[PDB]
């Protein structure tokens, strides 16, 4: 489909009906529906559903007519209009700005006395705007907004068993999109019962008379239980104003007992749509549920009296345990509680609805002002200009993308952890669940998560199952439900007509299997098929029952576990594994495809947005390292520019690179330039190279990896990495810091790197304890000592006021400087308040693999390497090609990843071609293979889809098939393993090993940045004891499990030291280190400060305490 | 010069027995990486795939003799539990010798 | 029963108790290692989350 997409050929045998959709949907279409943009109106307005409404344009309408306490004035506000950016994204991440565009509204002020109209345009500010990567610019990073899973505003029914009684209690909760809260319940004495607005519980018969139900009528609806008769008998309350006034000092307990109030609140509590509000989808939901104005199109949200009898009598029927209920008016609807965790209650808050909530905020906190301010300016004299005050809004906004929990810095480790970061389903936030009730029940895969989120992908962190990433094939319902697409199956013959169902829908009918096998008309050939009901449950059914099929097997996974090849065969744990470990990749110096992978890897690719794809049909005018230009075949010329040696979020090198030559002709959509970490519009988050499953010498014991030292030569596992040091000169009490090179006290040997301004120049290396920037600041009295006026005489300094702080590199690091960014306010640039110039440095270093690295395969096998080992040393083949890896044999069985085997023989399939006999027919185990898998050249990448690959018969044939090598001689049997020499003493292993290609992946858990030391430092003020953290230079903890063993062991005085001199003793600290350096024997401790402060109070209690010596013995000191 | 024959004590939290903090003689290597004895893996509970240690320095002569009678690793061969050998062959090692 | 009532009987001691179990368990709680400074190949679930 791709026009430039390389030739990988697959395993696959069943054809997609779908192709996969634009994996950045989710974010790019709610950005659309939020600013109403004609592309989605015209995509809605395909739907049949007419005359759509942007997310501006609801709040806007929602918001006016702002409407004057005596009626003689209003205001009304109507189409948001958007104009060009400021500056392109590439520009305001060099400058640190924020990508916004100026937002424009139509305000019309009124005057209902003398009719004045006054119309103009208001600027609301400058609204940030979202590129085309589906990601956000704030203050020049790069951030992106993650949906949120939330409970809908529907009506909720449960049963609970009571802690005192063990009974069956059952109750019901009115959740509103925007509103107070309504809930019954019925409690272990079978009284019915009603809570308004969280406050104290009242019996429901007060709210239904309340409500203008007379006690015949109440009699007449509810006469069919007997618990509900109780509770009328038993209430002590009659006609309608005592219940309103009893709802009334309920509600307001200290307000006088007035009636107009008190009939005034419950209807402007529930059923006057100014202060509830079920936001349309909730309205929706009580609709289907309770079956009331079945068919009707939905007209307004606000709650009805109808209703909440209806959800009464639902309580009641459910309580008696009744199964079906129909409502007088209504259809008949089942009655049974709700898993508040099924997708048909769950919906999704895309970044849009979560936009449109802060603006609804920041404009209800404006309409108070203006409507205040409407009473306080003369008549007549009153433009909209003078009373609209924008600041609110801006506030609201500047917040939510600054420190919301929702709006994060993108993960921008690779182009994989980019692209599954916008794609997170997160259930933690505000307006989620709370921090504390995160329990094991929630983060649980529900069966409702089929085809709409991957249960395998998840982080490993205190996240797990709080946070999920979507499906491939999933989308968004208009409503925020999750929808997914099923071929409709009818008479047992497939059709191609998809439908998208929602969980709540799913479950109406029978699905069948996506691989379950069927002839060319569509007909199902088994009689029996497998298929998922209505509870989830899996069974297997006639040919005559399905009601549905999956689109392809791949509808579960999501994009990262959809690139793990052979997934079959690796268990739920190593494959979650497997799949967070592929979003830790280090993008390496020059990126390789792996020979054996997934078809996905091409899309994941260009759907990440690191990819520079031509727009239109052209010429490759010019290509550089820096900029292609591109000569459309219409005559427009389109210019691209590279990102060179970028840093990343995380300290990764986002370098890309061209693969077009000039001259060369380019389709629409083609690739054109690599990304960081992909190889001609591929993933390449690794290297494919040899490996040998064999025990060695015990170097690889216990998960340990063992390489050759030619991946050190010839770079294959070096990566850059660049850290950004910063440092600013601020105003002080005693004045303004300084830039300078004339730092005090530093010879010409520590600052010869430094310009003029006092910066470290570019191309300069740096290690550990260089200055970068020189920097002084004023100090206060000096008061010198006896001594230091005596070194002042002897040296002849004269007195200076200033004090080195200049910038330094810290402990164990190194590199060459790549850029300098600087900034100062004197050039109108932006600072913080009271400091005058900032600088920024970049520093790039070239680490190459190293012990103890961390290095992993796609299938959840993860090591550190042990050892590397001369190339003479490593195992080699009979043609004297040594292998590159060594793998422990005991690690692969246990773990239940075999799927690294099937791995390491299609890699050795692959990189030696294949040809299969056809003289005497196809051999009956390629008869499943196409055609084009017949034969192959060496280096011939294959595509082996997840759920629909290479099976262990084909594999295993292929593996006799390969083709000889230079010399003649096949290196691997048809087992797959080989007769490998040992290269220290030189004699052939007595059995062979198991040899073949395996694509493994640097981890970001280098030993570089893990490594700490620590022999005196800083210290804690509040608590006296060593700072925390390699950053902070801190100590390790010593828990109380530690001191525990320590006892155990009996070593006092070793435990006496850690509590004491190595912690908050600072005299006792200071005498140790003067005795270490002088040579001294470590002097004794004894009577801590603690002890001494706590003898002197009981002393001051009049409590005559003194320590004694030996048994019975004189005091002491 | 200097680090010659002085103990360091190893430890990973949690320390669940004692024999979860114990000391070695340590010996300078190349690299970052610390490079730990296999027989002590089972005490530790470690293995190699990515676990991290930590290293504490004993300072007093009473600490350092301590460390190197009480703590040193060849002296707890044996589990404290139920005295039955903790420091003994396992996974390669078992192999071989079977 | 029903003229009578109950003079809003409390309870004191076991308040107490519980106060001083829900303690306890709180200083188990901080007992074990914090996500801060594990030393595991990778972060993972802790019982105080
Ligand atoms: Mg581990």
């Amino acid at each position: 489909s791709v026009p430039g997409a390389p030739n990988r050929v697959s395993f696959a045998k069943l054809r997609e009906p779908l192709e996969v959709p634009g994996l950045l949907d989710v974010q790019t279409d709610s950005f659309e529906w939020l600013v109403g943009s004609d592309r989605w109106r015209q995509a809605a307005i395909d739907r049949g559903e007419e005359n759509p409404v942007g997310g501006l344009e609801e709040v806007l309408a929602e918001l006016s007519p702002i409407e004057d306490f005596s009626g003689s004035m209003s205001l009304s506000f109507s189409d948001p209009r958007f104009d060009e950016v400021k500056a392109s994204v590439d520009e305001c991440k060099d400058k640190d700005m924020t990508y916004a565009a100026p937002l424009f509204v139509t305000a019309e002020f009124i005057n209902n006395n003398t009719g004045e109209i006054k119309s103009q345009t208001v600027f609301m500010g400058d609204f940030p705007m979202m590129t085309e990567k589906g990601t956000f610019i704030i203050n020049g990073t790069e951030r992106v907004v993650v949906s949120q899973l939330v409970r809908s505003p529907g009506v909720y029914f449960d049963e609970t068993i009571d802690k005192s009684t063990e009974k069956t209690l059952h109750s019901v909760k009115v959740i509103p999109g925007r509103g107070a809260w309504l809930e019954f319940d019925v409690d272990k004495r079978d009284t019915v019962g009603v809570r308004i607005d969280r406050k104290r519980r009242q019996p429901v018969t007060v709210l239904l008379k309340a409500l203008g139900w007379t006690n015949e009528q109440i009699v007449e609806r509810f006469g069919f239980s007997e618990i509900m008769m109780g509770t009328l008998e038993k209430d002590t309350t009659s006609g309608t104003d005592e219940a309103l006034l009893d709802i009334y000092r309920k509600l307001r307990p200290g307000e006088p007992p007035t009636k107009e109030s008190a009939q005034t609140l419950l209807e402007n509590l529930f059923f006057k749509e100014k202060r509830y509000d079920l936001a349309r989808v909730g309205r929706y939901k009580v609709n289907k549920k309770l079956g009331l104005n079945a068919g009707k199109p939905i007209t307004s949200s606000t709650l009805t009296e109808e209703d909440v009898v209806a959800t009464i009598e639902y309580l009641v029927r459910l309580h008696e345990g009744q199964t079906s209920m129909t409502v007088p008016g209504g259809v008949e609807v089942p009655v049974e509680v709700d898993d508040i965790d099924h997708f048909g209650n769950r919906r999704l808050r895309t970044v849009g609805e979560l936009i449109q909530n802060q603006i609804r905020v920041g404009l209800s906190r404006m309409e108070r002002v203006v409507r205040e301010r409407m009473t306080t300016q003369d008549v007549e004299a009153i433009t909209p200009q003078t009373l609209i005050n924008i600041r609110p809004v801006v506030a609201a906004i500047k917040e939510f993308f600054g420190t919301s929990q929702l709006s994060q810095f993108m993960d921008q480790n690779n182009p994989l952890s980019g692209l599954t970061h916008k794609r997170r389903l997160s259930a933690l936030g505000p307006g989620g669940l709370s921090r504390e009730r995160a329990g094991l029940e929630v983060r649980d895969v529900h069966p409702s998560h089929y085809g709409r989120m991957c249960p395998i992908e998840t982080p490993e962190g205190p996240n797990i199952g709080l946070i999920g990433s979507l499906s491939v094939y999933a989308r968004v319902n208009p409503f925020g439900f999750i929808e997914t697409p099923y071929r409709k199956v009818e008479n047992g013959v497939v059709t191609d007509q998809i439908d998208y169902l929602t969980a709540d829908e799913e479950d109406r009918h029978v699905v069948a299997q996506a691989n379950s096998p069927t002839d060319e008309n569509g007909r199902f050939t088994e009689d029996r098929v497998m298929v998922r009901k209505k509870g989830g449950e899996v069974e297997f059914v006639s040919a005559d029952q399905v009601d549905y099929m999956d689109v392809s097997p791949r509808q579960m996974v999501s994009v990262a576990t959809a690139m793990i090849p052979f997934l079959e065969h690796d268990d739920a744990n190593r494959a979650l594994m497997g799949a967070n470990m592929q979003r830790q990749a280090v993008p390496l110096v020059r990126s390789e495809a792996p020979l054996v992978g997934t078809g996905m890897e091409l899309r994941a690719a260009i759907d990440a947005g690191d990819v520079v794809v031509a727009d239109k049909t052209g010429v490759i005018e010019e290509v550089s390292a820096d900029y292609i230009t591109v000569m459309a075949d219409d005559g427009t010329r389109q210019s691209y520019r590279l990102r060179k040696f970028a840093r990343s979020n995380h300290g990764t090198c986002a370098n890309q690179r061209p693969i077009v030559d000039a001259g060369q002709r380019v389709e629409a959509g083609q690739v054109i330039a690599d990304g960081p970490c992909t190889q001609n519009g591929e993933m390449a988050l690794g290297k494919n190279l040899l490996v040998a499953i064999m025990p060695w010498e015990g170097h690889n014991y216990e998960d340990a990896i063992i390489l050759s030292n030619r991946l050190v030569e010839e770079d294959v596992l070096t990566s850059i990495h660049i850290e950004e040091h910063e440092i600013d000169a601020r105003d002080t009490k005693l004045g303004a810091e300084e830039i300078t090179r004339d730092i005090p006290n530093v010879s010409d040997e520590v600052l010869a790197d430094l310009d003029e301004r006092g910066i470290v120049r570019i191309g300069a290396e740096v290690r550990d304890g260089d200055i970068l920037v020189g920097k002084v600041t004023p100090k206060g009295e000096t008061e010198l000592t006896p001594e230091e006026r005596l070194l002042r005489a002897i040296f002849g300094e004269k007195a200076r006021e200033v004090r080195d702080t200049s910038l330094k590199v810290p402990h164990g690091e190194s590199g060459k400087v790549i850029g300098i960014r600087v900034f100062s306010r004197e050039d109108d640039d932006e600072l913080p308040a009271g400091v005058n110039e900032l600088v920024r440095v970049y520093v790039a270093q070239k680490r190459k693999i190293s012990d103890g690295d961390k290095l992993a395969g796609r299938h959840g096998n993860k090591g550190v390497i042990g050892k590397i080992l001369p190339v003479e040393d490593m195992p080699f083949l009979p043609d004297g090609t040594p292998v590159d890896i060594i793998l422990n044999t005991h690690g692969v069985p246990r773990r239940m990843n075999i799927g690294q085997i099937l791995e390491t023989h299609l890699g050795w399939v692959a990189k030696a071609g294949w040809n299969i006999d056809v003289a005497a027919g196809v051999p009956d185990w390629a008869s499943k293979l196409p055609e084009e898998l017949y034969s192959a050249p060496a280096d011939s990448t294959v595509a082996t889809p997840v759920f629909d690959g290479a099976q262990e018969g084909e594999l295993a044939g292929l593996l006799g098939s390969t083709l000889p090598n230079r010399d003649g001689e096949v290196m691997v049997d048809a087992d797959g393993k080989s007769t490998l020499f040992d290269g220290r003493s030189g004699e052939p292993f007595p059995y062979p090993v198991t040899v073949g290609y395996m694509y493994i992946l640097k981890l970001h858990h280098l030993v570089d940045d893990k490594i700490h030391a620590r022999s005196t430092g800083p210290y804690s003020m509040i608590t006296q004891q060593p700072l925390g953290g390699k950053a902070q230079f801190g100590g390790q903890r010593f828990g109380e499990m530690e001191c525990w063993a320590m006892q155990a062991y009996g070593a006092a005085y070793t435990l006496q030291e850690l509590l004491t001199i190595k912690s908050d003793d600072t005299v006792g600290r200071v005498k140790v280190y003067e005795a270490i350096v002088k040579g001294e024997n470590i002097p004794e401790p004894g009577i801590p400060e603690s002890f001494k402060v706590l003898l002197k109070e009981l002393q001051s209690l009049c409590l005559n305490v003194e320590v004694l010596s030996s048994d019975g013995a004189a005091i002491e000191m | 010069e200097v680090i010659a024959e002085h103990p360091v004590l190893l430890n990973r939290a949690p320390t669940l027995h004692r024999l979860g903090i114990q000391a070695f003689e340590p010996q300078l290597v190349e690299g970052k990486a610390i490079q730990l004895h296999p027989l002590v893996c089972e005490a530790f509970n470690a293995d190699f795939d990515g676990d991290q240690m930590a290293v504490h320095l004993p300072l007093s002569a009473e600490a350092q003799a301590e460390a190197r009678i009480l703590m040193l690793s060849s002296n707890n061969i044996l589990s404290p539990a139920s005295g039955k050998p903790l420091a003994m062959p396992r996974l390669d090692m078992v192999t071989g010798l079977y | 029963v029903d003229l009578l009532g109950r003079n809003k009987a409390a309870d004191e001691a076991a308040e107490r108790e519980r106060r001083e179990e829900e303690a306890y368990a709180a200083g188990v709680l901080d007992l074990m290692v914090d996500r801060e400074d594990l030393m595991d190949d990778e972060d993972h679930l802790l019982a105080q989350d």
